């Protein structure tokens, strides 16, 4: 496991460019916001529902957690 | 017609030189050179004449790898001189 001992490789050219010749950020918010775009709508689909399905589960819970704390009107109602 | 637009532009007698070296005598030289290359044409058609832009270097990678063959081969460097510069000494 080595530069020169990894795997057989054939036929292929990779043509690269000095970072001082080349930009730091070229086409940041050109290309950059569409494609962010992109990828959040890739995985919103399968990302999202349970986080969704956990605040549903959440906010209920709290909330029948509240009612059940607070009072009730069959406490000795009708009944002297 | 690329080829002869090609001659009929770049060889040319400016753009020209005769150089000789052994044993033989310049005046004669000269004399074979008036006789036979002095009916080449000594300048332009007013445009036509290609001068030199000054070609980018830059700092870059090409990287063909092919393990198939025996082995590697690189080539490394920086921009050069140029003809003219005394550096190159």
């Amino acid at each position: 496991r080595q530069f020169g001992h990894l795997t057989r490789v054939r036929h292929v050219i990779t043509y690269s460019l000095s970072p001082f010749e080349q930009r730091a950020f070229p086409h940041y918010f050109s290309k950059g916001i569409p494609n962010v775009l992109r990828r959040t709508r890739a995985c919103i689909l399968r990302v999202a529902p349970p986080f969704v399905a956990f605040y549903l589960v959440y906010t209920w819970g709290t909330q029948e957690f509240e009612k059940s704390k607070r009072k009730n009107p069959a406490a000795y109602e009708n009944d002297r | 017609a690329d080829l002869t637009e090609y001659l009929s532009r770049h060889y040319k007698a400016p753009r020209m030189v005769l150089a000789a070296a052994g044993g033989l005598e310049h005046r004669q030289l000269l004399d074979l050179a008036q006789k036979h290359f002095s009916g080449l044409s000594g300048t332009y058609d007013e445009d036509a004449v290609p001068t030199l832009s000054p070609c980018r270097f830059t700092g870059s990678q090409i990287c063909h790898r092919e393990d198939g063959l025996p082995l590697a081969h690189v080539a490394i460097a920086v921009e050069g001189p140029g003809w003219a510069h005394p550096d190159n000494v």
